[PDB]
């Protein structure tokens, strides 16, 4: 509510803030977007987790001295 | 009377004494924040009383009443080791909130006020009381008054981020409301030292584990559910907003240590990997945008996505040292977090009424000060060591890496990637220039309500980054309590 | 006393930086210069105890960090690699802090200055002075960070910015190898101090070392710039040049050889790791070598030799022998200062011009400074008997002592490297100094000659030498850069020192070569590095000066034109690091956040949801007319529905799919 | 040996650590049980963290000669770290092994 | 020179 | 010459050209606070710094005059 120091307001940045921040409207789905979507939100996790599961419990550094095994499984 | 009690009454009477002096005495706006200043102080003088009492090596829950008047939903409060600084946390942060929008709060002072007065209340309730049912009447109370803060007192796209905050936690809560019932109707009530004891089936673990996780990853929030919060911590006033990230992003944290880790042992031990490549995948994409992010409030909410993440890995860690780290994590992210707000959302909005870092360039040629805390803070958010938000991450990554290597590595990125966002933000705003050209009017330094503020800030996350003992001590052994193993030679000894 | 030494030079900076309104410009310098001395002279008090007497000290204050198996504490050791590592932090400190009083008597924030460099003192000492790895990375993170609020001291310059940014960033890409590798050391032994780690690793797995070493090695990359974690040291020469004497050619870049000399007890039981820190030390050696030859500046340059002594630094590592590591690190340090010090001198005589191309003469007029310039050079290039010759030449030797292929392999990559050092090095010394007047006439214009009437008073400036602060310090490294090297060659490098008799550089029997670096090697090896000094710098005397024809001739042929150009740029590693590293996260970021975040996940999610919501609801309150007879109908059908739902026994997914179907629908319009 | 301190009475497990012979029901059986099973997990560890302590006070006393004069110490901080973690009592709790 | 300190 | 620069602008560490008339008593009222506290940290230095080793009497050694491990086990040495 209060008063703010003066500014000399750029309608190129103004209006680059205003698409920014209505970008979402506009959004479509198309054949690349759809596998830009596909692959930043399925692929890539499943591909984490796949190695994730695959790695579970394999390995183990705490104590194991020499002629002994890093793995588990 | 409980001083537990005694916790969650004073912000009433501050409630009380605001709305009545009309009553007494045109009365002026500063007389109601300066009781809503001091009613928040009261409850720090008496969260300091308690971690004075408090003992760090016991099971049984301290500050308890007796109550011998059972109904169907009684209100019972406990402090333990892992509670104690999280009600901590609230207390310290709460005046400062309230301090960082003296000058910013213009209409509905009294409003705003009660709000905060309120959401106080129901914010402490939340890490005391003992019950999963009460867990959740609080965890959830606090949407209105968050909904009616926003659109009260918010930025531009207010009416967007209140109906985000409050229709994104309803959602999450009512699938977490889902698993809390099916927990009553198995054991017969929900009572921490009842409950705690009693086991599941794997299958009733594994559904139960899903509508808590649906909830807490909601409400972390890990990335693809974290619209809300890019709304609702940018449009919210400044004091709300460091309440949304010093404290309501924590209630989540907490309750993986009441609601997953007693109570669902075998469900969280088979999904770790799908947390860890959600809160992988979190870190790796919340870094990345919010290197692009355009708005300055809007960086400094994103990065406790980046970051929220770290401490989700570490509880889901299984390790002493993960959980530890991780409360230590989301104790200086309460710090960082309000202070980097304060910097954004305080200084340089109230200043120029902007938050786009295209306007700003090079302000150390003329805000010393401001430069300063605004650097230390930037480290801070880079996990830079003396700071406690270093030991937290640092805690948190081993035992992230040494639940699962892989992930614990993904997140490991977070050194170079957070330092990335943290740095390429201070020297766009403090350095890279003389000023910037738009400011058509020379801008005014700290004044010493901001030097203040922030001097609080960063002074807690530095005292607990060379001595992090402090906090260290008291949760060592109640967190005992929440690990799920057995070693060969130490089990069954008889 | 031995925890005053890392006090001291704390207390000055927070008085200069916090008090310097307090102090003024000339107390900042007064106070940080004598707690700098002061610390100094401590200093070398610590080397006649811990060392000669073979005495290490422990200091324990108190906890760090106290979780289970898990007690790091701010605890300090001497033993005789620290108190050798404070030798040359702390005596060139000082005088880079004496240096910097005639250096920025100009700058205006000279106090904020003055603080910065007493910081990185303070931390230099942490690093080496720690019982553990994770105080160390205090140190470590600490310099790093001292270091990016020194090369952007000048913020105004965009260039000192994005140069701040490449050596915070660039270092804290190795920072993470370096913790995950402390995060192995916990892992596998429950701890990390010093003497835990190495005590216990003489039994632990093979891996683990490779994995640990692994790590650390990456780590020392970023600090001591090697052939891929680089790019952040030439740039960062943006800083001011007293910067650069202390930092970025003596203290901060040697950190990482540092941290490959403390761990010795724990990487010599894996080859592995070791070859490694053989092979890359030699590509190291010639890479950057190469490119010094190629840059006009003469801060670049010397830029560039600070990697290429750096990478022989690290090719001993690989050797097993940390004693000549340590040799040379120390004995590079004090002669290497000197040659950016004596850069700065010359940067100050001319109008802070740092081009080759306009550079030349000055031999009357900078003596003294040609002087120093010339003993450091001669002591870089290993010339026979001097500071650097010991250290510096040993290490061919020591490399060819070990009679393996890697080893005599090396030795022909570090000769071409030590070829084209002499190379530069020269071309430093030819261009300012031996060569004819490059730039304007105010740099050589003398008063002796009239050549004005009315302005005799000023104009002249031709290019004077420095005051006493900034040649005290010239003369006092030019004594070190002599004699510093023999007298204490039987203190680092002897033949059956026992200097090290702590378990401060563990070496193991197995790959002993100190007795073939003095007998097996043939004589012509020995002294091969002369004789390639010799020669090949009278090539650069003769092709410039006194033929000046065939560098033309083979720059503009297009085989030479590229060369030149090729190794000018950097062989086009930052090409290959802004494109395909920093661009593509700039662009993934890119994709995130306008395609997915305020994209995909809206539509399909809140926005999407509440776009078709309102639709669905248009038409189902399109219904609702009001007309009593349509409501009849209503009610009818309803009626209907729920008797065919019954009595038919229906399975219950129909009516689901009939309701969906209804929706969806009455979600399509008309 | 030390005489135990009184801050060594009230912290003092009155019960050996198990879940074995015992009544869940009973709530303050079953406090005493996890407490105690924390208690010695905890000083299991903490016997590691001294051993560290004389192991490092001979890595500086020894030096050259320190892998021939105190390894007897060493193999001790081994057999620890091998076995002494805390791991709660929630898996003693809700799983019995019966040998 | 050198400025008072304002 | 000297760049211009605003006279508003309040800095810890100086702001342009700084330097107080009063340069030298506030130099020297900090100079003893490090001192002060030097010492402090030499008090504290002196009686946590452990060793094993002891040194030879004739042997150069400027600690044997502050320093508590051996100091008193030098007296203890003059017992025979
Ligand atoms: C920049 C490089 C940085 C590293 C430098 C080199 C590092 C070398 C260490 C690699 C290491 C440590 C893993 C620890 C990782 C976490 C630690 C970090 C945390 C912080 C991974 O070892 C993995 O190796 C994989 C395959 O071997 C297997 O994983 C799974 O396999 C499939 C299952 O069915 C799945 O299909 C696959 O999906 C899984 O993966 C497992 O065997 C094992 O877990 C150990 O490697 C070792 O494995 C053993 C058995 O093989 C082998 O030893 C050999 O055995 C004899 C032949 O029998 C030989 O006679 C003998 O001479 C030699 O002893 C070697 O292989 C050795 O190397
Ligand atoms: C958009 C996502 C839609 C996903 C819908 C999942 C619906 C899961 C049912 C919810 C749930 C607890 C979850 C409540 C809170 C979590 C919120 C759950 C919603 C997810 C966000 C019911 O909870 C009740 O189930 C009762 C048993 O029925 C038990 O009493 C308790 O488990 C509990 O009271 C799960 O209980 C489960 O019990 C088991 C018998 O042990 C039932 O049989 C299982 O399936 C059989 C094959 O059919 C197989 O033989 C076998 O595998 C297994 O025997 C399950 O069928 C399920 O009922
Ligand atoms: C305590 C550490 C010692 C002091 C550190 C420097 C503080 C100096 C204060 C100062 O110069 O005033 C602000 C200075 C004052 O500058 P000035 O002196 O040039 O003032 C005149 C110029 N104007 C007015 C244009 C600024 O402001 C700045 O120019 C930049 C502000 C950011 C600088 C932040 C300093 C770093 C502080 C933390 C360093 C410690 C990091 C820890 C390392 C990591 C640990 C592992
Ligand atoms: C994996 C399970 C957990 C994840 C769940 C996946 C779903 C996550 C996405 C939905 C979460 C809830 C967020 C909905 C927010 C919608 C609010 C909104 O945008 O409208 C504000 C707007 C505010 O207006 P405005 O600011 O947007 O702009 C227009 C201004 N007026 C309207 C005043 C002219 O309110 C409205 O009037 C819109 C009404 C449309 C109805 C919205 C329906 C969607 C609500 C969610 C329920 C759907 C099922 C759940
Ligand atoms: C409890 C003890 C608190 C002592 C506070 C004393 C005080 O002065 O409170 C300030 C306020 C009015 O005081 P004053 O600053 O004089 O008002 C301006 C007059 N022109 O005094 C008040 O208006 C109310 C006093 C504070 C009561 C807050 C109770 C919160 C619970
Ligand atoms: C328990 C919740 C307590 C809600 C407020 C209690 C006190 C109250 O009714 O406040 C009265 C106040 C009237 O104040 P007035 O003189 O009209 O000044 C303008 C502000 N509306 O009017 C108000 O300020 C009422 C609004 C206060 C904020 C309501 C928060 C509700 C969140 C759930
Ligand atoms: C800033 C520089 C701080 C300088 C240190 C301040 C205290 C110096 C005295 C050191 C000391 O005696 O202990 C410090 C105190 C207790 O540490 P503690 O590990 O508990 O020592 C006893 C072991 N049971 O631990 C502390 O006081 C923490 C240090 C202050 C935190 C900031
Ligand atoms: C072989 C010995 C040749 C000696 C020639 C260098 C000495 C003369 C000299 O000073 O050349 C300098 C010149 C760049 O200097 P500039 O700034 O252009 O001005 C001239 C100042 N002298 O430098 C030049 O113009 C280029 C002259 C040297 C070009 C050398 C190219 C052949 C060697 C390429 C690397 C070969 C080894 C490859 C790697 C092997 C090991 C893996
Ligand atoms: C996640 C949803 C993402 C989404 O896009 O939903 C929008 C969907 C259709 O609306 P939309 O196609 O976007 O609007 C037309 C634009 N040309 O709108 C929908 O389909 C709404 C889907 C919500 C499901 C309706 C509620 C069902 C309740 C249970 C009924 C069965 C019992
Ligand atoms: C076994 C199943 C057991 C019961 C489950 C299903 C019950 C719900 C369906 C019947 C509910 C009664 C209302 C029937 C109704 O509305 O039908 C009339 C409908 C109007 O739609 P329309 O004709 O397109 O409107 C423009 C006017 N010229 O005419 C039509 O053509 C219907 C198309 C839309 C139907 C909407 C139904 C009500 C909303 C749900
Ligand atoms: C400021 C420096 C103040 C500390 C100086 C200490 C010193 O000068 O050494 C004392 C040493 C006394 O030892 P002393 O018993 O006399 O044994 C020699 C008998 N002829 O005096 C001596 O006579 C011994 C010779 C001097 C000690 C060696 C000096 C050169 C050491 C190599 C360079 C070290 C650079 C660091």
């Amino acid at each position: 509510g209060l008063q703010h120091y003066k500014i000399a307001m750029d309608p190129a940045l103004v209006r680059l803030g205003s698409m920014i921040s209505n970008r979402y409207k506009y959004f479509r789905w198309t054949k690349r977007t759809a596998l830009v979507s596909f692959m930043y939100v399925v692929v890539v996790p499943s591909t984490i987790g796949y190695l994730a599961y695959k790695t579970d419990g394999l390995w183990d550094l705490r104590a194991k001295r020499r002629g002994d095994l890093i793995s588990e499984r | 009377m409980s001083l537990l009690y005694v916790l969650l009454i004073i912000p009433i009477i501050g409630i009380f004494l605001i709305s009545t002096i009309d009553s007494f005495y045109f009365f002026n706006v500063s007389y109601y924040k300066k009781i809503a200043l001091i009613t928040t102080i009261l409850n720090l003088i008496v969260s300091l009383i308690i971690y004075i009492l408090f003992d760090f090596s016991n099971n049984q829950f301290q500050f308890i009443q007796e109550n011998l008047d059972l109904s169907f939903y009684d209100i019972y409060l406990g402090v333990d080791g892992v509670s104690i600084y999280f009600v901590l946390l609230t207390t310290i942060i709460m005046p400062i909130a309230l301090v960082s929008n003296w000058n910013s709060i213009t209409n509905n002072i009294k409003s705003y006020l009660i709000i905060m007065l309120l959401l106080e209340t129901l914010l402490l309730a939340v890490f005391l009381v003992l019950d999963v049912l009460l867990f959740y009447i609080f965890f959830e109370s606090i949407l209105p008054p968050l909904f009616i803060l926003i659109g009260l007192f918010g930025s531009s796209n207010k009416v967007r981020a209140s109906f985000y905050i409050f229709l994104y936690t309803l959602l999450g809560s009512l699938f977490l409301l889902l698993s809390i019932l099916t927990m009553s109707s198995i054991v017969g009530t929900t009572y921490f030292d009842v409950l705690l004891k009693s086991s599941f089936e794997y299958t009733t673990q594994l559904f139960l584990f899903f509508g808590i996780f649906i909830a807490f990853a909601v409400k972390t929030p890990v990335w693809g559910l974290n619209s809300w919060l890019l709304r609702a911590h940018v449009e919210s006033p400044l004091g709300g907003s460091i309440v949304l990230a010093a404290i309501v992003l924590k209630l989540s944290l907490y309750g993986v240590f009441r609601l997953i880790l007693p109570i669902l042992p075998q469900a969280s031990l088979n999904l770790t990997y799908i947390v860890y490549a959600i809160g992988a995948i979190t870190v790796l994409y919340a870094s990345f945008s919010t290197l692009r992010t355009v708005d300055v409030k809007e960086l400094i909410a994103y990065s406790s996505v980046a970051h929220a993440a770290i401490y989700l890995m570490g509880v889901f860690s299984n390790t002493i040292q993960g959980l530890e780290g991780a409360i230590l994590l989301g104790l200086a992210h309460g710090f960082v977090s309000s202070g980097l707000f304060i910097c954004a959302g305080g200084i340089l909005y109230d200043r120029t009424g902007t938050r786009l870092i295209y306007f700003f360039r090079g302000l150390t040629q003329i805000m010393p000060l401001f430069s300063l805390f605004f650097f230390i803070l930037c480290l801070g958010n880079a996990g830079t060591p003396l700071t406690l938000n270093f030991v937290g991450e640092f805690m948190s990554l081993y035992g992230t890496l040494e639940r699962l290597p892989i992930a614990g590595m993904l997140a490991s990125t977070s050194i170079i990637f957070s330092a990335a966002y943290s740095i390429y933000m201070y020297n766009r705003i403090a350095f890279g220039g003389s000023v910037s050209l738009y400011f058509i009017d020379c801008f005014r330094d700290l004044t010493k309500r901001e030097f203040f503020i922030l001097f609080t800030l960063v002074s807690f996350t530095v005292i607990l980054g060379i001595y992090p003992s402090f906090v260290l001590d008291g949760l060592h052994y109640n967190i005992s309590s929440v690990v799920y193993g057995i070693e060969p030679n130490a089990s069954y000894l008889t | 006393m031995y925890l005053s030494i890392i006090i001291l030079p704390l207390l000055g900076s927070v008085v200069s930086g916090f008090f310097g309104r307090k102090v003024g410009v000339s107390g900042a310098q007064l106070i940080t210069c004598s707690s700098v001395i002061i610390t100094t002279i401590l200093s070398i008090i610590a080397f006649f105890e811990v060392g000669f007497n073979n005495i290490p000290v422990t200091i324990n204050i108190f906890r760090w960090i106290d979780s289970e198996w898990f007690i790091i504490n701010w605890g300090f050791q001497y033993d005789s690699l620290t108190v050798s590592m404070l030798i040359p932090v702390l005596i060139i400190s000082s005088l880079v802090h004496i240096y910097s009083i005639s250096y920025m008597s100009s700058d205006p924030h000279n106090q904020r200055f003055f603080s910065y460099l007493s910081l990185f003192t303070f931390m230099m000492i942490i690093l080496v002075t720690a019982n553990n790895y994770l105080l160390m990375f205090v140190g470590w993170e600490g310099v790093g960070v001292c270091s990016y609020l020194l090369v952007s001291f000048w913020f105004t310059r965009i260039a000192a910015n994005q140069s701040s940014i490449s050596a915070f960033l660039t270092n804290r890409v190795g920072d993470c190898f370096l913790t995950v590798g402390m995060f192995a050391i916990l892992w596998s032994l429950g701890n990390l101090d010093y003497a835990t780690v190495f005590s216990l690793a003489p039994y632990i797995n093979s891996n683990v070392v490779i994995i640990i070493g692994i790590c650390l090695l990456i780590g020392a990359m970023a600090k001591s710039s090697q052939v891929g974690l680089h790019v952040w040291l030439p740039m960062a020469m943006e800083g001011p040049t007293p910067v650069s004497a202390l930092i970025h050619a003596a203290t901060m870049v040697t950190a990482g050889v540092y941290l490959l000399m403390r761990s010795s007890p724990l990487i010599e039981y894996s080859s592995t790791v070791l070859l490694l820190c053989l092979w890359l030390g030699a590509i190291t050696t010639v890479f950057s070598s190469l490119i010094g030859l190629f840059q006009q500046d003469i801060k670049k340059v010397i830029a560039y030799s600070t990697m290429s002594q750096l990478g022989m630094m690290v090719l001993s590592i690989g050797l097993s022998s940390y004693n000549i590591a340590l040799f040379h690190l120390v004995n590079h340090a004090f002669y290497k200062a000197l040659l950016f010090l004596g850069a700065g001198s010359v940067i100050h005589a001319v109008a802070d011009n740092q081009d080759f191309r306009k550079f030349g003469g000055l031999i009357s007029y900078l003596p003294l400074t040609y002087s120093v310039m010339l003993i450091a050079s001669l002591s870089l290039v290993a010339f026979p008997f001097m500071t650097g010759f010991y250290s510096k030449d040993f290490i061919l030797e020591s490399a060819y002592g070990q009679f393996s292929f890697s080893g005599v392999a090396v030795y022909i990559i570090a000769t071409i490297g030590a070829i084209f050092t002499t190379l530069y090095s020269v071309k430093v010394l030819y261009l300012t100094f031996l060569s004819n007047p490059n730039g304007p006439r105010t740099y050589y214009r003398l008063a002796i000659d009239n050549f004005f009437s009315a302005q005799a008073i000023k104009s002249y400036k031709p290019a004077h030498e420095g005051d006493f602060f900034l040649t005290l310090p010239l003369v006092i490294l030019a004594l070190f850069s002599i004699f510093f090297g023999f007298i204490t060659k039987d203190i680092f490098i002897g033949l059956g020192s026992n200097f090290f008799v702590d378990n401060s550089l563990f070496i193991h029997p197995i790959h002993e070569i100190m007795i073939d670096t003095e007998f097996a090697v043939p004589v012509l090896f020995k002294l091969l590095p002369f004789i390639f000094t010799i020669s090949f710098s009278v090539i650069a005397l003769t092709l410039s000066e006194l033929l000046s024809e065939l560098v033309i001739y083979f720059k503009f042929s297009r085989f030479g034109y590229n060369i030149f150009g090729f190794f000018n740029q950097r062989f086009l590693i930052e090409f290959f690091y802004n494109k395909y590293i920093t661009n593509l996260i700039l662009n993934l970021g890119g994709q995130i956040t306008k395609i997915l975040d305020k994209g995909s996940i809206e539509l399909f999610g809140p926005y999407g949801l509440e776009r078709g919501l309102v639709k669905l609801s248009k038409n189902i309150s399109s219904l609702s007319t009001s007309h009593v007879t349509t409501y009849a109908l209503y009610i009818l059908v309803g009626f209907i529905l729920y008797l065919i739902y019954n009595n038919l026994l229906l399975d219950y997914s129909y009516l689901l799919l009939i309701i969906i179907l209804l929706l969806l629908l009455m979600m399509i319009g008309e | 040996p030390t005489p135990e301190s009184e801050a060594f009475l009230a912290k003092k497990p009155q019960v050996p650590p198990t879940f074995d012979g015992v009544d869940y029901e009973d709530n303050k059986r079953l406090k005493q049980a996890q407490d105690a099973i924390i208690r010695e997990q905890w000083v299991q560890v903490m016997m590691g963290r001294l051993v560290r302590e004389e192991l490092s006070k001979c890595y500086y006393r020894e030096g050259v000669n320190h892998l021939e004069k105190c390894g007897k110490l060493r193999e001790r901080y081994l057999q620890l770290l091998a076995n002494a973690k805390v791991k709660g009592y929630l898996f003693e709790q809700q799983n019995y092994w019966s040998k | 020179q050198y400025d008072p300190p304002t | 010459p000297k760049i211009p620069y605003p006279k508003h602008v309040w800095s810890p560490a100086g702001g342009w050209y700084a330097q107080p008339a009063n340069w030298k008593q506030n130099t020297a009222i900090f100079g003893l606070v490090i001192f002060g506290i030097t010492a402090m940290v030499w008090k504290y230095s002196a009686e946590h710094e452990v060793r094993h080793k002891m040194p030879e009497p004739d042997r150069f050694y400027p600690s044997r005059y502050w320093v508590k491990q051996i100091k008193d086990y030098e007296r203890a040495q003059k017992e025979k």
